[PDB]
RNA sequence: GCUG
DNA sequence: TCAGACTAGAGCCGCTG
DNA sequence: CAGCGGCTCTAGTCTGTCCAGC
């Protein structure tokens, strides 16, 4: 019913306690937070103006599930109806990058040779090169 | 002082290598990027758009307005193409029964040709082999589609090929996952596995997941197309010097020079140019709009329509809510037909320094003879080159002029194209200044070698030459012995004549 | 100068019938080939001799005659070796200009290796002092057709010493 | 043009065609069906064996293959709706000898 | 494969000459050709022909083999001729695994091809000695310690045994005692070892620096007794993981143990399978982020999680509004990333169906962005070909007014800004290939 | 006509760009390489002339080019620590 | 096919504006002039 | 539609 | 209007293993 | 006992139907 939200606004506010991350020292297991990310989602997360304070676990999970493709933990053990295992973990980026100014541009695909975007003269090349 | 430059390469024509235009040599022949749909102006100065079609940049087909591009007439330009940009790519119709043979030999999750090597090696032997006749290429390749038409697993990465074939107005299908009463196979399963949620909100995906096949379309074909190895092109029998598998799909469309669909009753070919530019420009605003994938397929539909109509406008398949109101010549239609280039313009022609008129009798006649009216007489000119023997003959012939019968009725000068007409002017002056070589049109007189026709032709006798003699009456005349090789019988009956402009046609047609 | 081997299709238009061909399509090929300079050949002058001349065809078109001819024609190149003698027709600030005797006025010398008092300061002082030798040193040429000179030369004059005139 | 309201000429047709190759008339067959209809001439790039145009080969951006060829027009014209088609007829010239 | 040619084209002619490239290129394009069809269809003479098919040979790009006409067919392997583009990468990881003599044992045997033991020890010998002390000579008979032990762990591996044929001439390979026998490098080897980095790589940059550790020293004690062609790694046992584990490391068993089987039980799976398949998503997930931004690859992710469930839930699940949404599939459709619609199946009609669903294949978006990265080189050699040419007056003024400098370090930032960006998407290419070779059947 | 006007753009710029010259620090090593054996792949012997020069130029003369410690001791080891197949 | 046409035949000849092979078109006119082929040479 |  | 000699399919049965 | 394969058969479809004049 929400459509004129900014989910884009509460997606900072479920993502900072897992960049901060306490004790990342490995004394034990570390079987990481689900539960208080509800819990911190529930009575008061981050500041922030919002018109929602009903607070339903139907209409909050679902920040989740696009910062999961925004890189975040996977879920674990929600096939309970309130609380079990719950495991979770913020994914740092498995890879570097692997691209080029080159790897940018659509219509410059085109090209083959000298012709009329030929890479010989291209504005991209000359504009990466300084 | 100055570098030495040929005068006249002329040269002869050895063969015709026919092919097809890569979408980035399209670019490189067209003079503009078209882009405007609006054929004219709204004022009513009724000048064309800058960037649309009718655009004097591509040419001119009016004497009033000259072309852009080279700064010449009508009567001296040759014509210039542009270039539409298409969103989606799109099938060529007089290429597509080819699409779906490569389709067919090229296995469809690597692109390298379904053949075995030693297969592949007497395939290339049987290429190899010097003197191959058409005819033998084109069985060879159905002996090519034949062999990969028969194996269903690729040699060289394992991936199931199942049938491909036409489903509807173009369009293609492939069975990669086909279903079976023996136990069904991992990769169908896994593709059918788990759609639960689609399967909630799609009753019809739950029934029959068998049916759900490949949708093959020129956004995925395009891009089989640019992956296919280039050792295993041969092998397809392209040429590879005359285009690539990647060709075939068009993301690009030349639009014609402007004399190729002339002005003026009122042009509509350049309406069928101007839907593919609306649809083009409608589909693009459909993507910022975010419309309904179905949407946008329709429309896509609609644009793959609009171009293999414009190619041809007989199609077979076309469903009822796209079928055209009106009937309009394509490109296949004005080359094919009678009225078709081939017979229309080019097998038979018209042809000038010709006359036609009723036929009567005269026995006093030779038979070689025809008598010929003045007034075909006057008009059916022949060039008679001024030279020592006739210097004096064409000197009384130009001071009688066009309105007496041994006159004539242009002058040429020996280096000159422009024809002086010889009504005007005082003709007593232009005969003292006649030079050697040159050229009097003088009036057709006794003794010219003139071609006579009856119109239906049944053998070589139909059309024979014969020396004409004027006579003041307005009938053709020829004796009567000469009816029975022409099927003539004087019930006022027509027939042709034929004036050859040519000593070496003159030779030819007295002698044969 | 050097001979070079050329061939061309020479076509006699037929009031030429009188005349023998290897002089009439002499005649023709001086009119093709004298004052033009060939590109990566060098300047054609006239003709030396027709070394092969073979059969007179008849075209469908024309009825003029086209002789495929071989000949030799002597040109002008200079080897890059070679110590030319030419006059001073023209000096320009920047670089002197030689000419050869009524040849070509169209060898234009820059000027950077003679002894040190080089100058050329637009009154025509030809050199700042201590028939004109040249030495012709690089070929030079530029195709003209580009849309819808050419032989230029770069001359040279190290310590000749020049003897009889400075 | 088409007839006697337009003083259009008249028609050799595919008929009276025929009948001239049985004559091994050559030089009339042409004279008929070329120079007194629609003789003309294009620009032929021999690299590409596409057409041109005033000597330059938009193709190439060249100017020195380029040469000219004594073709039917109504052949020029198959020649160009053939390529809007993409088919491409791909010239190679000799010389004439 | 267009533009793979397009690079063996430029491989060879920067590396070699120009009728090596030539008659090598023609030999990718035409396939099993004898000598005098090659000499024919390319316009060679047959002289220069046999001294280029010579180098080829050398350098193993050309292999030779005759079956019935008695006539022998050369035939060009195409994917060794891109591995030259790797081949300053080949260097480096020989000197993190071994010093700077054996760094240059695969060098000069990748530079000179096929090569003797009693000739590339001598090589050696001259240039570690020219750029050491003298008087300081370096001895040869560690050179002798460390090339068995390149040979030990299995990197240079020996040439297959000749034929000998009668067309092939013996005479003329060998460029001029004792004969020995030659060998190339075991390149192969390589792409074990470096995707024996990348896995390291994708494990401590995701999970911990404790779990990749174990992942090298599993890879590093599994490397005789696989191949590439394993589906899999070796099946180990625990009580050896604490064996080979190195020096540095104080973990105690049982709490690595616990890090076993949580490195064993995860979303990315030693698998090596699911190794290289989940690492070529990660791989295509960076060229969306590189080009598409964060939303665009917010919704990639999202139809690699369900297959076959597209656009009645990709507007709800990623929230983005409907307008911004429905741009980035067309776009993510158009560039061939998002696939097809293969899941209509009412009959013939784009307006009436059962409604198409988006679907991501793995293996056509890698196929393309591999035949788009070999575009890629294409378009940056051809660069440092454009800008070298010009320029060629000022490099020999140092062997100059100062917009004449100026054009030089502009240029040689440019080579150097052209020249590293071949390796950092030659990077790409492999992580991708060995996806392509994993799953390449009967090859 | 919302589109006649001119061709759509000399380029389309891309609002987001390349990341960086990626992997900055290390393929410095690799990079000098690059430039390394091409400096040596180019002067090597395993390369081909431009003979069509020489047969291009008649002008050929004297006086120009177109006219004109590995300290090591003995041992014999020979491995088989490759493979035994092909 | 990327198929090349071979000009010769009888059609194309007379789309192509070419003098057909068959009948007067077999044979080659060689002009009779007096001429000297490889005529005496200058000496160098 | 008719003439050819 | 009237074939008409192509192009896939649906089988079919029976050896072909 | 089962599976290629060619046969064999429907039937489907696209392709022509003189030259020319007004
Ligand atoms: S350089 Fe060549 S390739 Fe790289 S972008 Fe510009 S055009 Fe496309
Ligand atoms: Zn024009
Ligand atoms: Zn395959
Ligand atoms: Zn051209």
């Amino acid at each position: 019913k929400f459509l004129q939200s900014k989910a884009e606004t509460a997606r900072e506010s479920k993502q900072n306690p897992m960049i901060q991350r306490n004790s990342s020292f490995a004394s034990s297991h570390e079987v990481w937070k689900y539960i208080c990310e509800l819990g911190i989602s529930k009575v008061e997360l981050s500041m922030e103006d919002i018109e929602t304070i009903l607070n339903t676990l139907i209409y909050d999970g679902k920040v989740e599930m696009t910062i999961i493709a925004a890189k975040e933990g996977t879920v674990g053990s929600v096939d309970g109806h309130m609380k079990l295992y719950r495991a979770v973990n913020p994914i740092i980026p498995p890879t570097g990058l692997v691209r080029a100014p080159c790897g940018l541009c659509p219509v410059f695909d085109d090209c083959h040779e000298g012709g009329e975007i030929s890479p010989s003269n291209c504005i991209y090349m000359t504009e990466w090169l300084e | 002082k100055e570098q030495f430059r040929e005068t006249d390469v002329a040269k002869k024509i050895s063969h015709i290598c026919f092919g097809m235009k890569s979408p980035e040599e399209m670019r490189q022949q067209a003079h503009i990027q078209v882009v405007s749909k609006n054929l004219y102006s709204q004022d009513n100065q009724h000048a064309p758009l800058l960037y649309g079609v009718l655009d004097h940049r591509m040419g001119t087909s009016e004497k009033d307005r000259p072309c852009e591009t080279c700064g010449k007439n009508l009567a001296d330009c040759l014509g210039h193409y542009g270039y539409i940009d298409l969103e989606l790519p799109c099938f060529h119709v007089g290429y597509f029964r080819a699409v779906i043979g490569i389709l067919q030999m090229i296995c469809k999750t690597c692109c390298h040709i379904m053949l075995s090597q030693e297969e592949k090696k007497q395939f290339l032997d049987y290429l190899k082999r010097p003197g191959l006749t058409y005819l033998q290429k084109r069985g060879l390749k159905k002996k090519i589609s034949d062999k990969c038409r028969k194996k269903n697993i690729c040699h060289h990465c394992g991936a199931f090929n199942g049938t491909v074939k036409k489903c509807g107005l173009l369009k293609i299908i492939h069975e990669k996952y086909k279903t079976n009463k023996k136990v069904v196979d991992p990769i169908v399963s896994n593709f059918l596995q788990s759609f639960e949620t689609a399967i909630e909100h799609n009753k019809e995906v739950e029934p029959l997941l068998g049916r759900a096949q490949e949708n093959l379309n020129p956004l995925v074909v395009l891009n089989l197309f640019k992956r296919i190895p280039a050792e295993d092109v041969p092998l397809l029998l392209m040429n590879p010097e005359a285009g690539k598998p990647s060709d075939l799909i068009l993301t690009r469309l030349l639009v014609p020079p402007l004399c190729i669909r002339p002005s003026v009753n009122e042009d509509d070919l350049t309406m069928k140019l101007t839907e593919i530019i609306f649809l083009n420009d409608v589909i693009k605003k459909h993507r910022i709009s975010g419309a309904k994938t179905q949407m946008i397929m329709e429309d896509w539909d609609f644009l793959q329509l609009q171009c293999a109509l414009y190619i041809n406008s007989e199609l077979s398949g076309i469903p009822l809510n796209m079928a055209p109101k009106k009937w309009t010549r394509g490109f296949v239609q004005r080359l094919k037909g009678k009225q078709g280039r081939f017979r229309g313009n080019l097998s038979g022609k018209r042809v000038d320094f010709s006359g036609r008129t009723v036929i009567s009798p005269d026995p006093n006649l030779r038979i070689d003879e025809v008598a010929v009216p003045v007034h075909v007489a006057k008009i059916l000119t022949f060039p008679e080159k001024v030279n020592k023997a006739n210097i004096n003959f064409l000197r009384k012939l130009v001071q009688n002029g066009p309105e007496v019968h041994p006159g004539a009725n242009f002058i040429q000068q020996r280096h000159t194209q422009m024809k002086r007409f010889l009504k005007y002017g005082n003709r007593e002056k232009m005969a003292q200044e006649l030079k050697y070589g040159d050229i009097v049109e003088r009036h057709l007189i006794d003794g010219d070698v003139v071609l006579f026709n009856r119109q239906p032709s049944l053998h070589k006798l139909s059309i024979m030459a014969h020396l004409a003699r004027v006579k003041p009456h307005r009938t053709f005349r020829f004796n009567e012995c000469v009816c029975t090789p022409y099927n003539a019988d004087f019930d006022g009956d027509e027939m042709n004549l034929h004036l050859p402009q040519t000593e070496e046609a003159k030779a030819e047609a007295l002698v044969l | 100068f050097v001979l070079v081997e050329m061939v061309d299709t020479v076509r006699i238009p037929p009031w030429q019938f009188e005349r023998k061909l290897n002089d009439s399509i002499a005649e023709e090929l001086n009119k093709k080939l004298a004052n033009k300079v060939v590109y990566n050949v060098g300047l054609c002058i006239c003709l030396f001799d027709i070394t092969k001349l073979e059969d007179a065809y008849v075209f469908p078109g024309d009825g003029a005659s086209h002789t495929k001819v071989h000949f030799r024609c002597v040109v002008f190149h200079p080897f890059l070796d070679e110590i030319l003698i030419g006059k001073i027709k023209g000096c320009s600030p920047e670089g002197v200009h030689v000419s050869l005797g009524f040849f070509d006025d169209i060898l234009i010398p820059p000027e950077s290796l003679q002894q040190p008092a080089k100058f050329d300061e637009a009154e025509q002082v030809w050199v700042w002092e201590y028939g004109e030798e040249i030495r012709f040193r690089v070929v030079d040429e530029s195709f003209v057709d580009t849309s819808p000179y050419t032989l230029v030369g770069s001359i040279s004059e190290p310590g000749l010493g020049l003897l009889s005139w400075w | 043009t088409e007839g006697r309201s337009r003083d259009g000429g008249l028609r050799l047709g595919e008929m009276e065609r025929d009948c001239l190759i049985g004559y091994g008339a050559s030089m009339l067959l042409l004279e008929r069906l070329m120079i007194s209809s629609d003789a003309f001439e294009v620009d032929v790039c021999g690299q590409c064996g596409l057409l041109g145009y005033s000597g330059w080969c938009h193709y190439c951006k060249s100017s020195c293959h380029v040469s000219s060829l004594r073709i039917p027009y109504a052949c020029k014209l198959l020649f160009q709706e053939l390529q809007s088609m993409n088919i491409i007829p791909r010239l190679k010239l000799s010389k004439y000898n | 494969t267009q533009a793979e040619i397009k690079l063996c084209s430029l491989l060879l002619q920067e590396h070699f000459g120009e009728i090596v490239e030539k008659i090598g290129v023609h030999l990718i394009r035409t396939g099993s050709q004898p000598l005098r069809v090659i000499a024919h269809d390319t316009g060679t003479s047959l002289d220069q022909v046999k001294k280029a098919l010579c180098v080829l040979v050398q350098h193993n790009l050309v292999s030779y083999q005759v079956h019935k006409r008695g006539v022998v067919e050369y035939e060009a392997q195409c994917s060794r001729v891109l591995r030259m583009l790797r081949y300053p990468r080949y260097i480096y990881t020989t000197k993190t695994l071994y010093s700077d003599t054996g760094e240059l044992i695969v060098e000069e045997l990748l530079l000179n091809g096929k090569l003797t033991m009693s000739a590339v020890v001598k090589k050696v010998a001259d240039r570690l000695t020219e750029t050491m002390e003298d008087g300081k000579t370096m001895d040869y008979a560690e050179v002798s310690n460390t090339f068995v032990r390149l040979a030990d762990t299995h990197f240079v591996q020996r040439c297959p045994s000749v034929p000998t044929t009668e067309n092939s001439d013996p005479g003329p390979p060998p460029p001029a005692p004792d004969d020995g026998i030659y060998w190339q490098a075991n390149l192969d080897r390589f792409h074990q070892h470096f995707r024996d980095q990348a896995i390291v790589s994708a494990v401590a940059n995701r999970m911990d620096q404790t779990s990749s550790e174990i992942v090298r020293t599993m890879l590093r004690m599994s490397e005789i007794t696989t191949s590439s062609s394993a589906p899999f790694t070796q099946p180990l046992s625990s009580n050896e993981i604490f064996r080979s584990l190195p020096v540095g490391y104080n973990i105690s068993k049982q709490v690595l143990d616990q890090y076993l089987t949580l490195l064993a039980d995860d979303p990315l799976e030693i698998n090596l399978h699911k190794a290289l398949a989940s690492l070529a998503t990660a791989t295509l997930e960076s060229v969306v982020q590189e080009r598409f931004g964060s939303r665009c690859a917010r919704i990639f992710r999202l139809v690699l999680q369900k297959k076959h469930i597209e656009q009645k839930q990709v507007e709800d699940f990623a929230m983005i509004p409907a307008k911004e949404a429905k741009d980035m599939l067309y776009k993510m459709l158009s560039e061939n990333f998002m696939s097809l619609q293969e899941i209509p199946k009412t009959p013939d009609h784009a307006p009436s169906r059962t409604f198409y669903l988006y679907t991501v294949n793995i293996l056509s978006a890698a196929r393309m962005l591999l035949h788009r990265c070999y575009k890629s080189i294409a378009n940056l050699i051809e660069r440092r070909q454009f800008e070298t040419k010009e320029n060629k007056r000022l490099l020999e003024k140092s062997q100059i007014t100062a917009p004449e400098r100026q054009q030089l370090e502009t240029l040689k930032r440019n080579v150097n800004k052209l020249d590293a960006s071949e390796i950092q998407v030659d990077e790409t290419i492999f992580l991708l290939e060995s996806y392509i070779e994993c799953t390449m059947k009967r090859q | 006509f919302s589109k006649g006007e001119k061709l759509p753009d000399v380029v389309l710029k891309p609002p987001p760009l390349f990341p960086d010259t990626d992997y900055k620090p290390v393929p410095l090593k690799t990079g000098e390489g690059e430039e390394y054996m091409l400096a040596l792949k180019q002067e090597l012997r395993e390369t081909m002339k431009r003979m069509p020069y020489f047969i291009e130029t008649p002008e050929e003369r004297q006086d120009i080019e177109r006219y004109s410690d590995w300290r090591r001791l003995p041992r014999e080891m020979m491995p088989r620590n490759k493979c035994k197949k092909a | 096919f990327g198929q090349k046409d071979s000009v010769c035949g009888v059609s194309e000849c007379i789309i192509m504006g070419i003098p057909m092979n068959i009948g007067t078109g077999l044979f080659k006119l060689l002009h009779k002039a007096d001429r000297d082929p490889n005529p005496p040479k200058r000496p160098l």
